[PDB]
């Protein structure tokens, strides 16, 4: 996720 | 992998630190992945 | 298992343990760097600590819940590094950051120089407050480093  | 966490103490200012260090003046660029990187 | 205060972290596989990094638990969430535990899940005792919030580039990671440091440098005043080295107690250094500029602002930055495994110790005001986390910056021409004072954005 970069949990979103 | 077992990674843990084990406390370590108090988060607390001291007072009448030991102060060091200089306070560079830096030129940077920050990518996308997070990583600074001095601009040449 | 989120008593406030600041953390090693530790992984370990069949031999002994390395500090990887450190963190600060504040309102029941950990705070740490990404590149500590990659966003992986923690161990915290015999619970279970999920990533919640994190952001790459930021280099941060928040487990439990979302980030709660809200607190920011000044630009101006002095701050300390409390400091959690490996195999080392707890140790604050005082310091005036110095500046680094990007095309998007200005962020403090701090010319300490630690262990890899000291990333994710906490910066603080005069207050005690978070300001940030220490590790993630440059290597500058002679060898020594100089650390962003990395904060998040509290929603």
């Amino acid at each position: 996720k970069g949990k979103w | 992998v077992d990674m843990y966490i084990e406390r370590a103490g108090d988060i607390t200012w001291e007072k009448d630190a030991e102060v060091t260090g200089n306070s560079p003046r830096l030129d940077v660029a920050l990518d996308e992945s997070g990583d600074f990187s001095l601009v040449e | 298992e989120t008593t406030d205060g600041v953390y090693r972290v530790m992984t370990r596989r069949l031999l002994g343990s390395t500090q990887v990094g450190v963190g600060v638990m504040q309102e029941g969430v950990f705070h740490t760097m990404w590149h500590v535990t990659k966003g992986a899940a923690l161990r915290s005792g015999e619970g279970r600590l999920d990533p919640y919030w994190g952001d790459v580039k930021q280099d941060l990671v928040s487990y439990c819940g979302p980030w709660k440091l809200d607190a920011a440098w000044d630009g101006l005043s002095e701050v300390q590094l409390l400091a959690v080295p490996p195999g080392e107690r707890a140790k604050n250094i005082q310091t005036l950051p110095g500046i680094f500029k990007t095309k998007d602002g200005d962020i403090g930055a701090v010319a300490l120089d630690y262990p890899a495994g000291t990333s994710g110790s906490p910066i603080l005001d005069k207050c005690g407050r978070v300001i940030g986390l220490y590790g993630n910056g440059v290597v500058i021409k002679n060898g020594s480093y100089v650390s962003a004072i990395t904060q998040g954005k509290r929603e």
